[PDB]
């Protein structure tokens, strides 16, 4: 121990504190790769020449014959496939999935927030059937096919607002833990003519492109509101993106994983023909909560709140006929918001009372 | 010329729009002083 | 102790040389990454561990198998950057111009 | 509200080209009072109009060039090409620096002084000519030291970029410089810059 | 290019013969080669009127 007090006094610092430096070495180490490389045009594969030579459109740009890598997957080179080009040589480099609207990948990179099944209240039978016509098709299809069915294309959930259709959706992809496309029908009607249906296009082609993928569209009677000639421009157009939808629902081209979830508070006014089966071969009514749902709803939705002494679910109930769901959910919020009027750290029954009579008033 | 990048001396780059052409972030040369510099103005700039 | 003494009479020379090949790396970069970057709006972000494809000022997409020299998290996919001029890499990233209206009201 | 408009396009061509970057050959100085540049062997003066001083106060500042030197004396101004020689010159000092700023190849013959008399024959712009004047170069610490003297001290120190070209031995090289073709404005100006070596 | 003929003259005042050739890397597709060879023309014997070149022969 005469030079190995712990080792050497140097070798505890010199083997690896002053060796950070070398994950700096990593580092730079990127950086050298990150500079050979050189960048490569985007563009888009128009036609199959022959075995080789390749009619590719640059974007926003000329059009060349390019021939492949030598080693590549040219079966995958289908037309329209966007593609990368060496910016010297001009050869396809390497393919790239179909570039995806702004909208698109807005709608589709909204986190769903793992909200569980649990978190529902009173929807046992319903949210069982849309579990079986949304998800079975994603476990068991031997099964539907040794019965012989073909897996269902999706359903409509209809019921009034604040009935949970959009949380619903949100847990059945959380549980998924898939692809999810929550669309609100209104949010894509615009002036310019041909730009509704071409959005409704781009959402079903990014839902083939990455199957599994869930496509929720929210107030869909803002879309198909039954088609009708009386010819004013607008919904004429609205008529346009409906049948965009049909086609991209049950058209020409078969639908395979693909599930749909359309909610709406006027089910009636839908159109027959998307009300048809292949289309929408459930129709769901998610309705307002009865008695036992809405003590459910209460019961669940009281998990985060600290409860002291005593709360009684029943009285509530019967204090909050008509509620349905997000309501309910209301009592509990300024609920908390009482417990700062008199500076508590809690919630009491009277609490509770109060914040149900303060929503059933703001409800008239 | 636009936004100057907050330049305090170390940082005197700003990304410049010529016209229909494309924009570029771009230092100065040595006979401009950033004082005579700001945002919005019309620059003649080289060309590499 | 003294093959202990060895290896780190060893380790503190491979140190002494990687000092300066580091610095000899940070000179080549500087080198390449001089300082008249060419605007881009990063039009997305792919997989493949990442790649991007932006879209120039001079309107042409570009799509790089690597994200040039920065880092590779937050990169909006209209997050606009300097990319170099010639080897079309992302060198830096620079703040965003505005959103139209939102520069309207002050 | 029921709108719902079609829309038109009207494309901008765009497009441009870097010519040819063009070197300027511009000396700049500060030597008295005035920021002088001069770009040029014509001369003329960029900015810094007539000058306060006389021309010949900084004529003797001005790569790409180099003098004659015979067989017998070692050409150092030569072979240190193709990257060529910076040079110290004490007069009031000068440099030559050769920088990359724009699209400009920048050969500066940087100029600075001080110590300027109140009526120095080098303000009043008085000037008969520069009698030849040899200057003695010789080795001093591995530099190559031209002493010369000015007649109408130089301490020119010469270092080649290629640090291997061997130092030639101590000779006598005798520059004739003299002011050819100017004008009373001194904005307009033709230099001779003839100058051979002699062992 | 100007800086191009700038070099060369760098080049040349360390000999007075010295070839500058230059090599298009992408024009020089399979077949012919895309490359040439150039001195340079001294600006007092152009300004004077006499030709750069003496010529004796065919092959230039
Ligand atoms: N089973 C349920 N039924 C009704 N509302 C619910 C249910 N579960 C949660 N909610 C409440 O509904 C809110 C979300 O709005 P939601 O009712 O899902 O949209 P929609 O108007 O489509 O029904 C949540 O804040 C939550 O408090
Ligand atoms: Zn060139």
């Amino acid at each position: 121990l005469l030079e190995h007090k712990e080792i050497d006094g140097r070798l505890k610092e010199l083997r690896e504190q002053l060796k950070e430096l070398t994950k700096q070495y990593e580092k730079s180490e990127n950086d050298l790769k990150a500079l050979q490389s050189v960048g490569q045009i985007v563009g888009e594969v128009l036609k199959q020449l022959t075995e080789e030579k390749f009619i590719v459109k640059a974007t926003n740009g000329p059009r060349y014959v390019v021939g492949c890598r030598r080693q590549l997957d040219k079966s995958k080179l289908k037309p329209g496939t966007r593609v990368a080009l060496d910016m010297t040589t001009l050869t396809i480099m390497r393919y790239l999935p179909r570039e995806v609207d702004p909208l698109v990948y807005n709608m589709s990179h909204e986190d769903p927030g793992n909200v569980s099944y649990s978190e529902i209240g009173g929807l046992s039978e319903q949210i069982r059937e849309l579990r079986e016509v949304i998800e079975l098709p994603l476990t068991n299809p031997e099964l539907f096919q040794r019965v012989g069915i073909i897996p269902p294309k999706g359903c409509l959930l209809y019921g009034p607002p604040g009935t949970g259709k959009t949380l619903l959706a949100r847990a059945v992809a959380s549980q998924l833990d898939c692809n999810f496309l929550k669309v609100v029908s209104s949010s894509i009607v615009d002036k310019y003519i041909g730009e509704s249906a071409r959005l409704i296009r781009e959402m079903f082609n990014y839902a083939r492109d990455h199957q599994p993928c869930i496509i929720f569209m929210d107030e869909i009677d803002a879309i198909g509101g039954r088609r009708f000639s009386e010819g004013t421009s607008a919904d004429r157009e609205i008529q346009r993106t409906l049948m965009e939808l049909l086609n991209q629902m049950d058209g020409f081209d078969t639908l395979h994983r693909v599930k749909m979830i359309m909610a709406t508070n006027r089910p009636d006014t839908l159109d027959p023909a998307l009300l048809r089966p292949g289309r929408l071969d459930r129709k769901i009514h998610i309705d307002l909560p009865n008695e036992q749902a809405r003590l459910d709803i209460l019961k669940i939705h009281a998990g985060p709140i600290t409860k002291h002494g005593e709360i009684d679910y029943e009285a509530i109930v019967k204090l909050s006929d008509g509620f349905n769901g997000a309501d309910l959910r209301n009592v509990c919020t300024e609920a908390g918001m009482f417990a700062i009027r008199a500076d508590h750290d809690f919630v009491v029954q009277e609490d509770f009372m109060k914040a149900v009579r303060k929503v059933a008033d703001s409800k008239k | 010329c636009t936004k100057i990048i907050n330049a305090d001396s170390e940082d005197p780059k700003y990304i410049i729009n010529v016209k229909q052409f494309a924009k570029f972030v771009v230092d100065l040369s040595d006979q401009v002083a950033p004082t005579d510099i700001e945002e919005g103005m019309r620059v003649g700039v080289d060309r590499n | 102790i003294k093959i202990m003494k060895s290896e780190v009479l060893r380790v503190t020379h491979e140190l002494q040389a990687m000092k300066d090949k580091i610095k000899e790396n940070s000179e080549k970069i500087k080198v390449n990454k001089t300082l008249p970057y060419l605007v881009s709006n990063v039009i997305e972000l792919l997989d493949v561990g990442k790649c991007a494809v932006i879209k120039t000022s001079t309107r042409q997409t570009y799509f790089l198998p690597v994200i040039g020299l920065v880092d590779a998290e937050k990169l909006k996919p209209g997050d606009l950057v300097g990319v170099n001029k010639d080897s079309y890499l992302i060198l830096e990233t620079l703040p965003t111009e505005y959103d139209s209206r939102v520069k309207a009201m002050e | 509200g029921n709108l719902l408009f079609l829309a038109c396009y009207c494309i901008g061509g765009m497009s441009a080209i870097k010519p040819d970057m063009k070197i300027k050959l511009r000396m700049e100085g500060n030597v008295n009072g005035h920021h002088f540049v001069i770009d040029g062997m014509d001369l003329e003066v960029k900015e810094g109009g007539p000058l306060p001083f006389a021309f010949d106060i900084l004529t003797t500042a001005f790569n790409r060039v180099f003098a004659k030197y015979p067989d017998n004396i070692q050409d150092y101004f030569k072979q240190s090409f193709p990257k060529g020689y910076s040079w110290e010159r004490s007069l009031c000092n000068a440099r030559n620096d050769i920088t990359m700023e724009g699209d400009t190849f920048y050969n500066k013959v940087r100029f600075y002084g001080t110590n300027f008399p109140a009526n120095g024959p080098v303000m009043q712009k008085k000037t008969l000519k520069w009698e030849p004047s040899t200057e003695k170069m010789y080795v001093r610490d591995g530099v190559l030291t031209g002493d010369i003297e000015m007649a109408l001290d130089f301490r020119t120190t010469y270092k080649a970029k290629e640090k291997g070209v061997k130092l030639p031995g101590a000779h006598f090289v005798d520059h004739c410089i003299e002011i050819l073709s100017h004008d009373k404005d001194y904005n307009k100006v033709k230099l001779y810059e003839h100058a051979v070596a002699h062992s | 290019s100007g800086v191009d003929i700038n070099t060369q003259q760098s080049f040349e005042a360390l000999s007075e013969r010295a070839v500058a050739v230059v090599v298009d890397p992408i024009q020089s597709v399979k077949g012919k080669v895309v490359i040439d060879a150039f001195r340079l023309i001294n600006a007092n014997m152009m300004v004077l009127g006499h030709e750069p070149r003496q010529t004796t022969s065919n092959l230039g």
